[PDB]
Order: structure tokens, then C-alpha cells, then sequence
């Protein structure tokens, strides 16, 4: 048999999880038990991009990244994930699947022996927070945690806020410490975590898409059989389909809950937020040497 | 954590008041973790539980359509369940599935499954 | 010389159920007694369920339970067994297995086990 | 009004059973008579397996279970018992109570039928015998009785004994026959039993700490009424706090009363125990697909 | 304020043979009033004492387990403890603990504790 | 971050400041420097009856009270703590787990800022004294110190010895200069105090069984956050477990101890004191308006 | 096991008369000597009267021997107590019991849910 394994920041009880184990159970059952999945949840093999370097030198199976996280190997793969640039999950899966998606699907695979199978929607961003947030003037002096990625950094900058990257491990202690006074991430991760416990405010900023790729090492892959990959192939997008499913299901509900659990929801005008990344677009395509911003945003 | 991996055999056409003696082979998980149940479908209709027998083979269940007539048993050496189909009818025409869960259940689903094997008796 | 018997098997199961009783005896040689299986329920008289020859090739059974229990003996394992179908609340007893040289109707057994309950529930 | 029954293992005398007719009591008192608890004690229903199984069928009211117990239905479960992974019940309960621990009582419920309203302290699990046991190798050729469990087969397997499974009705014969040279259990039931009056040595070995889950019906719980609920589930807490706490005592005091019915008492090093181990812990991870062993001990 | 809160850092899936530098940053009480201490334990295990370092890095303490291979490393301005480790192999696979004590102890436990972080090294 | 300030009566090494102190170290360590807990024994804030006063007018935030005390602002609470009424612990603890018990408990919270969180056993009180106490004959003309509470002067009186209200700081010195002849107080508390050093004889009276609630201040806990609320109920209950229990094992370990320290130790017949009792329960029920004794007795 | 619910209580006058009735269930009631016992408000609890089996024993407290009668029926399962010549000092809530035998070291084994009596000056 083949016991493959599969690392992921996301703990028990999230969706992200629930996907993995399904596609586990999936794997071992239409595979009869030849393929098997091995779970490491909870960022106890690192972070995405420390897991990511385990996939590219052969040490680690299957992990998940955004789109956008590839950024760190390709550069002009992040554009994808600037704030506010891909409206919702389709138009970033049609950025997945242009010409220049491929082409950075190439990339990934023959420099870095990652294989995209799949990529799913994980959510839009949102930001919570101690004090409301009506406006952007409110972010202002804003203690809001960023994870370790550029441009969740550049929102928060370009917020008025005061960024602070930390562990997603870290995140829940650090606002019951209100260490930070926010934090930002899409809705069902915030039920997941019960970061919603800790924080009295949400604002509705809408502010990134998050896609979910699901990578397999490309020295893996090419060990498989052609039976092997078939299954994978095919549960990987069953269990992707349910996925996507979960999350627009959740993020059509989320928000009484919240709600009823006596959360402050503020629908801030994203105008300014959103006039305020303008220079960085102009920044990006200039780092990359072509212009890439207008052309994604137009997809 | 790792699951069953179940193969029945033995479905053939046979006459009504004859004989026929399914069997089930199981892999992966310790066999004697489960309760081994056998499950019958025809054509449209819904999962009909005919038979059970626990871990050790002490406790047995059964419908009351086969009470008397079948019987189940199981070798943990050779780590098999059988099913032994006396008197059947036409009506016992059906696809005779294997199944493992750890207890023996009534309000849903068995965990896992085999591919079924066909049974047809004939008038 | 002198026999040991000793019952296991007893729970409670439903109505229609099956249960399996197992008898292990030791001591003299198991192939030499006949193996029968008693039952008294409370408010009567130790009831006769069945029994089972030498070899196995004699069964005996009571009319209560003749379709639905079936004995069997293992003489490599020394143990005797009685499978009990289609369980009613009327089958609520204590369980005994008990031996003799050869399956009397006239007097009691002289070997006896030391019981196993057996519960069923509607 | 409404007549539940429980059954157990444990005979009348045990401190399970002093705790249960106590339990029976409050119920009896605190309903005004509405709710009523017969016992079945001593296993004339079958074992806690038997036992387990007639809730799930829903022909059985309540029961007793170890929280490892649910290893049978759960099989991630059985980590918490694993030969000394757990240090102390404060240990046992705080994984009782994790979000691992809720995620198995969920599963339990929803699809075995099976009501943990709350787990007491049984005590440690020491080993007696026929012969002194000073060392990891005086266990070697020891017929050791252990239970219709995995773990306590581990254990015997893993210090160098055979294993001999016993129903624990038997156990007592066995002992005073010399057909097994020990058995393992925590000590207030190693008096009750008075295994002590045929066992001439007991070695400390302090490996499996035992919790004692009362366990209702899921089928029957819903069959109440949400006062005769709070009465349960808080008699129930009434006599947890006191049955843990009973045991507790008993253990800091029945060292000495063993010592004066001449018995002796060894404490072996246990550094070879835990080390024998080792491949246990990991092979489990393996077995469930996912790492749980460190997560447990760690907590 | 009278104690000290720890959290480490670092915990990641490495190769034998391959180098990870763990790091704890303190808070609370002044991190110079303590000894810095680094623990592993494994399941089923005591904790295995590992390294730690006097309030001014002039003592430095290891266990013979990791002599030559661990360096521990203290910075008194970012109140941060490091535990640079070196040719590592899976014996060494365990939860690391950051300890913060008042004098360096062997008869007893630390005081104050952060979580831990896993380290996983493969074969 | 939250500092909590706590008032006792008790010194240092005593049960009640022990737990206090574990209980403000485990507020620290389970939030993470959150919450701190400043402690102010030896009743430098004042007696009990001062700090509960404190703690309605939000002044202070912690202080220790047995339920009995509640008598000072609630009269039929006192009913609890009359001579004798209550036998032990268990049926103390069941009087303030009944319904009147919880009118008691919400009335404390709406009208004088009192959230009991918990209810620990701190013991029960015995006699000490210059000379031998074998019969209630021998109380006559004892100059019996008591203190600032109603029911511990009554079983003085009707025992019928001269009652000396006093601070519980100034009593070693007045059994020192002779100025009492005895006190009145349970054993974990006369060996803590050294009142042995200055009591020749202890007289096992067993008249009043104290109980310990924790209170918080209702503005206090209304500032917190959901989550500090969990953590200082799981903390408050976690101590108690310990507290209760190290009174109940100190209680059976003391009368030997003190028998090592010469001091003679009289089991006087208790039926002649529940005779002088009689009369009390009598007034009280008439004096409150609505019998209440013997409620309590039977519950 | 028996069950006992009285029946009777009522506000009379001083020097009134008052029946008081207890139903008794359960096992066999002639296995049973019954009793009255009653409490006023912060007193214990007083014996009043108890009747044999067959009723031909009958004991009585001194405090209401000459006014008070117990009587007994063992086809009806009840016993009854006549009460006359009250006065305000009965007032109380009076209490029927059960037991195997008249005792006086101890409780009886089986009570009522009382039934409350009030004289008035
Ligand atoms: C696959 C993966 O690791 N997703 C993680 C993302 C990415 O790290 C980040 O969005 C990359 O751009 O961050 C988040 C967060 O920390 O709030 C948690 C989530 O698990
Ligand atoms: C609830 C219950 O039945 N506990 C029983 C346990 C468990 O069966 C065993 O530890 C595995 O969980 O075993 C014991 C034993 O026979 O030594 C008797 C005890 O009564
Ligand atoms: C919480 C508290 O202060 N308890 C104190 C009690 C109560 O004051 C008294 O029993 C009336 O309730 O008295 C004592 C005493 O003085 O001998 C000391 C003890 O510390």
C-alpha cells in the first residue's frame, strides 16, 4: 500500500479539516485501503509555508496553500490575492484557470514539485475587533493581527491599522489578552476557532478571497499509479465541490449567529478601504516587471 | 482510524426451498473489533436487515421475515461471517450485503460495506 | 472421578433474539457424560432444556424450546454449548449445565453446574 | 412515574455500588418519588460490552463505562488508556473534557446511543501476584490475568508476561487456585474482591488510570423531562464528587492495611515499563490515521 | 507582576541530520531575575531536561543527550531563549518545553511553563 | 488585564489563605497574567462583616463568608449555622443547594452585590478551655470567647457560660493573659492560631459546622469577560475540592496531635446541649415569622 | 411498603370535636399497629395514640387521654381519629404513621404528608 501525508494549519472541528478527513475516508474506501491519508493538523508540521518547503524537498505529501501563498515562490502569483482585487471565488478560479494561472501552475510544478489538483473556496476575509468599527477612520491605531503574508500585511498597513503578524496557533490567547485588539479571517474559521468568544465587533470588510488549493508533492505524484491518481483526482474534487458547498452555506448563515450571540456586525463603506490600495497596485506591477493588476482584475 | 474492507460471495440462482450459504471475507481492521451484520436490498426498496452477530458470536439478531430459516455465524480465525439461507421463497430474491460496525445498531447505517452479491431463487 | 462444570453466556437480550451459552468442564473425562442443559425460572420446578450424548449423536429436547435451542458438544475443548433462538420473556431463567454418565429422565443429574441468568426483555 | 435501570459489573459492597444504590437514593428523594433507579449489579446482565450494547439498543437505561472503554465503538478513544499515558484522574478528565474529549462524547451520542453525564475517579491499576515482582523482570513466564480490554492485554504483552483474558467474576478462583500467578487492578476493588487474602505481593505499577463515566441511555434521556433532567445529571455530580473523592482516600490509606495482612508491597522502576511502550504509542498513530498520543499525554 | 508567561516557537517536521533553532519569548516578571531552561518529553515519559542558561548567558547547562549538537542562547533586551539544535535524529522527536526558573534546579521542577512545541525529526 | 483584590480573616499558613493563595496562582497560570489576585489576610481590611460590606458597595472584589453569615443581611439565613441544626457538611452543603438555599443566594445577589461562587467546609467547631469540660454541667461561669456572630454567642448562653464577644485577632492573647477561659472554633483553625499553646483541655462540642462561600462582587464580576467568568468558577470549585478535603483529613488527624501536645481531650455527652438548643429553634421560628428549623434539619 | 394520606383537618372551635381519617395502601394494613403523632410549630414531634392490629390494644399520651379516641377499620383500610374537648394547645398539623409494632425507642417506619388542625378561642 501508499500511506500518504497530509499537513494542514486548520485544527479538528474546521471545515478545512472535515474536508481532509472526508477525502481520507474517501481514499481508503475507493482505493479498498491501498491509499491511505495521514492527517496532521493543527500547524504541528509548521506553518503553510514551512509544509510547502516540506513538499518541495520530498519530506511531506499533500498540504493546502492559497493561490495567492504561491506568491512566495512565484512572485506574480500573489497578485491574485491583493486586497480586493478578485471580486468572489469565481472570478479567483478564473484567474486559476487563465493563461497565466497555468502558467504559474507550470512553475510551481517543475520548480518546486507542487501539483495543484484542485483549488476550493475557503472564504472572504473579514475583520473583528474589540471597538467597532464603523469606518475606515476607525482602524486607525488598530491592533489587528495579521497572519505572516505580505498582503494581509499591506491591508492592514493601508487599513491606518497597526499590523501585527503572529501564528494562526496564537491568535485566539492574544485577543482574550486583547494583545491585539482585531484580527481577520472569513467567517467560518472565526466560528471554528471561536474567535467570535473573544471579540465584541465584526466588520463585514470583504477585504480578500481566499481559494484552497490542495498541492501533492510532484516526486509523489509521479510514484503513483495511473489507478492511484485517478482516485485522487476524482475525490479530491468530489470532496472540493462539498468544500466550496460548506463554506457559501456557512457564510449565508454565519452572520445572525453572530449576531444572536450579541456580535456588533458593521457593513463599513469599502470605498475608501478601497481606494486606499490604488498606489499598491501601481507598486506590484512595477516590482514584477510587467503589469499584471488590470489584467487579473479584468477576468 | 483504519476502516474494513469487505467481499461477499456465494450469491447464485437457486430453487425455492433450497439451500444457499453466503460468505464474507474481511480485511484491514481487526476483525473481532466488529459486529459482522448481513443486509438484503431488492429493486427500489430500502435497506432490509436480515441478521447479526456479535464480536464473540454469543448474541445474535435476526428479522423476523428469516428467523427460522437463516442463520449467521462467524470465524475469527479466518476472519469471515456467514450467512446460512435455508427454505428461501422468491421473495428472498435480492442483492445480500455484508456489513461491519463496531456494535450492533438499529437507528442508522452500518459503517462499512461490501460489494453485494446476488441471490435469486426461483418460483 | 469427579466432574467441574462451569457456565458462562448469561445476559439480558430482547424478544425474537439469540444467545449463546458455552458450559467448561474439567476433572474426569469429558467424552464419558452425557451433557444436558437445565433452566428454572422463578415460581418453578428446575426445567430439563436438552441434552446431548457421548459423541453427539443423540440430541434430547424439551417440546418448549425443540425448534428454537440446539445443543452441541466440543470433546477436544471440553465444552458443551446451547444455542438459544427466538428468546421469549418465558425463557427468563437461570441456566444450569450439568452432567451424568447417560441422559436419565427418572431422577436428577448427578453433576451440576452453578448457573448462568438469562434475561429477556419484550 | 419512571423506573430506570442500570447494571454493572461491580457487586453490592464495591464502591461502585455503594455509590449507585447512593445514586438510586438521591434520585429518590430529590424526584419525590418521580424517578426511580433499580440496579442489576454483579454482571448478571453480561459485561460493561454486553451492557454498553443493550443501551445502544436502547433495552438497557444506564451504565458505567471507562472513558478508554469507548476504544470498543470510538477507536481514537482508546489513547486515554493506553499503559501509562495518562498521569493522574486530573489528567484523565482534563482529556475527558478537551475538545478531543467532546468530540468523542458527540460521536458516542449520535451514533451509539450513549449519554456520559459525567466520569468519576476509580483509582490506579497496580499488580498483584503469587511471587514478589521487584523488577520489569520478575514479569517474565507471570500468567497475569487482565480483562476483555486491549490495554490491559498491552500492558501484560509489553512488561514481559502472557497474557490470560478473565471474566472478572472468575478472577477470585483463579487466584486462590494458583491458575493465574496475578492479575492488575486499581486497589479500593483489590480489597473489595479481597484479592489480597490470595495474593501474596503487590507491585506498584501505576499503569492505567481508571475513570468510571455514568452513561445513560441516549434513547431513555430523551424520554425525560427537562426537570427530571437536571436532577439526574447534578445527583449524578453529587455522587461523582463523592465517589472520585471516596476513592482517593482509599487508595492513600489501603497501602498500609495490605502491609498489615502480610502483604508485600514492591515498587518496581517503572523507567523500563514506560520505555516498553514506545512502539505502542506510535504504532496507535498509525492505526488511527492521525497522531494523538502526544496531544493526550501533553494535556 | 509576579510570574512569568512563556510561549514557544519553532516546532516543525525536519530530516535527521538537519538543524532547527527553537525560540520562547517571555513575558511578565523581568526576564533577567530567571534561569532559562528548554525540556522535552515524549509520551509516557518524565520530561528529559535538555539545556538551560544563567540570567547573564555566562552558565550554560546540557544534558549529555545533546552535548556538542544543542546550543541554548538567551537575548536579555527581546526577553527571548533559543535552543539551536544541530544533527538531530528521530530519537529526538518530542515536545520541547521553554522553563523559566530563579536558579537552575535538578531536584525539582521549574517554575513556570510555557506549552511546548512539537518537533517531529523523520528517518 | 484585571487585578482582583481579596480580604480574609485568616492568617498566613492557615487552610482558608493556602487555598487563597493556590486559587490566585491558578487565576495567573490559567490566564495567562490576566488575571492576578491580591490577597489581604489577618483581616487588616476589617472582620468578615466589613468586607462583606465592601464588597456591596464595590470596594473590594473577593472575600471569603459561610452561608450562616448571610444572617447579617438575609435573618433567615442564620437559620443554617443554629447550634446543631445542621449535624456535618454534607446536609449543610444540601441546605444551601435546596430552593431555600437559592432564594437565600439570589436575594444575596439583587440586594447586596454577593455572587457566591462557592461553598467550601472550613470544619466543625470545637471547645477548648482552661479547665475540663466533660458535661454542659461544667461551662458555668467559663468565660467563653465567641465571636461577632449571634448563633455562636447563643450556644455560649444557653450552654450557659459568661459569652465574651471578640475580634478573632485578639483571642491568643486573651487565652494567654487569662482574660477567657476557652474559645470556640474548629480544629485546623486552633492549631493554625496555636490556641493549644494556651488551651490545656479541647471539649469535642461539634456545635456549629462552618461552612466557606466564596464571594465576588456582582460589580466586580459584571466588568469580566465571559471567558474570565469560566475561568475563576472552574478555579473557585477546583480549590474547594482541595479545601474541603484537607479540612476533612487535618480534622481526623488533629485530636491525636494535640494528645501529643498534652492537651486533655473530653467527649461530653452531647444530648444535654441539643436540650439546651430547643428553646432557640423555638424562638427563631417565631421571631422570622414562618418556621424554617425544621426544614433544614430534615433536608 | 405503605402509603398514608389523612384526611380531616379543619378549623374547629376550643372544646370543639374533630374527626380526623387516614387511608392507608399498600400491603397488608391488619400487619400494621397505626399511630397518630402530631407537631405544632417549633415543637417536636408528640405521640398521640396507636392501635393494635385488631384494635384491641390502644395507647394514648396523657396529654389527651379522656379526649381523644383512635379507632381502627381493616375492611376500609383506615384508621380514624375523634378528637374532643380541643383547645387552641392542639393546634398542629397531626401525622398518621405505620409500623410493624408500637414503639416508643424510635421513629415509625411509615408517615403521611399531615393534615393541619387549628383550635380557636
Ligand atoms: C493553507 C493555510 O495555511 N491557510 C491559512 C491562512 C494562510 O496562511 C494565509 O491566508 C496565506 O496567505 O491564514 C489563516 C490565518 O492565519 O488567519 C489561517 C489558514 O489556515
Ligand atoms: C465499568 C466496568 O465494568 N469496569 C470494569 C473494568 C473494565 O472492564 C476494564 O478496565 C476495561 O475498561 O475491568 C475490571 C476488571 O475486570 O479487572 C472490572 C471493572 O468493573
Ligand atoms: C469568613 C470568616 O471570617 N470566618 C471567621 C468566623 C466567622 O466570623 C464566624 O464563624 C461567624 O460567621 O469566625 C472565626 C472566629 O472568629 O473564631 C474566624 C473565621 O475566620
Amino acid at each position: 500500500a501508499t500511506t500518504l501525508k497530509m499537513g494542514m494549519q486548520a485544527s479538528v472541528g474546521s471545515v478545512e479539516y472535515n474536508s481532509a478527513k472526508m477525502l481520507a475516508d474517501t481514499l481508503e474506501e475507493m482505493s479498498q485501503g491501498e491509499i491511505k491519508l495521514a492527517l496532521y493538523p493543527s500547524a504541528q508540521l509548521g506553518d503553510d509555508r514551512a509544509m510547502l518547503q516540506q513538499l518541495t524537498l520530498g519530506d511531506l505529501d499533500i498540504t493546502y496553500a492559497e493561490f495567492g501563498r504561491m506568491g512566495l515562490a512565484i512572485p506574480r502569483a500573489e497578485a491574485v490575492m491583493l486586497p480586493y482585487v478578485a471580486k468572489d471565488f469565481d472570478h479567483l478560479r478564473r484567474m486559476f484557470e487563465s493563461d497565466f494561472g497555468q502558467g504559474v501552475r507550470d512553475e510551481m510544478l517543475q520548480k518546486f514539485n507542487w501539483r495543484a489538483l484542485d483549488t476550493w473556496y475557503n472564504g472572504t476575509r473579514e475583520t473583528t475587533s474589540n471597538r467597532p468599527l464603523n469606518s475606515i477612520e476607525d482602524f486607525k491605531g488598530l491592533k489587528l493581527r495579521v497572519p505572516n503574508a505580505k498582503q494581509n500585511l499591506n491591508y492592514a498597513k493601508l487599513s491606518g491599522a497597526s499590523p501585527t503578524p503572529m501564528s494562526f496557533s496564537e491568535v485566539y490567547l492574544a485577543l482574550q489578552t486583547n494583545a491585539v485588539d482585531g484580527q481577520e479571517n472569513p467567517l467560518p474559521t472565526i466560528k471554528t476557532m471561536k474567535f467570535y468568544e473573544v471579540q465584541k465587533n465584526l466588520a463585514m470588510t470583504h477585504h480578500i478571497v481566499n481559494d484552497q488549493m490542495v498541492i501533492i508533492s510532484e516526486s509523489t505524484w509521479q510514484k503513483l499509479s495511473d489507478t492511484d491518481k485517478d482516485i485522487i483526482q476524482k475525490a479530491v474534487q468530489k470532496v472540493g465541490d462539498a468544500h466550496t458547498q460548506t463554506v457559501k452555506t456557512q457564510e449565508a448563515e454565519l452572520v445572525s449567529f453572530f449576531k444572536s450571540e450579541g456580535i456588533n456586525v458593521t457593513y463599513p463603506d469599502l470605498e475608501p478601504f478601497r481606494e486606499a490600495m490604488q498606489p499598491l497596485y501601481k507598486e506590484f506591477d512595477s516590482n514584477i516587471g510587467q503589469p499584471i493588476v488590470s489584467k487579473l482584475a479584468a477576468m | 482510524g483504519s476502516q474494513v474492507q469487505l467481499v461477499e460471495s456465494g450469491g447464485r440462482l437457486v430453487q425455492t426451498g433450497g439451500s444457499l450459504r453466503l460468505s464474507c471475507a474481511a480485511s484491514g481492521d481487526t476483525f473481532s473489533n466488529y459486529v459482522m451484520g448481513w443486509f438484503r436490498q431488492a429493486p427500489g426498496k430500502e435497506r432490509e436487515f436480515v441478521a447479526a452477530i456479535s464480536w464473540t458470536g454469543a448474541n445474535s439478531y435476526y428479522a423476523d421475515s428469516v428467523a427460522g430459516r437463516f442463520t449467521i455465524s462467524r470465524d475469527n480465525a479466518k476472519n469471515t461471517v456467514a450467512l446460512q439461507m435455508n427454505s428461501l421463497k422468491p421473495e428472498d430474491t435480492a442483492i445480500y450485503y455484508c456489513a461491519a460496525d463496531h456494535f450492533h445498531v438499529t437507528h442508522r447505517k452500518y459503517d462499512y460495506w461490501g460489494q453485494g452479491t446476488q441471490v435469486t431463487v426461483s418460483s
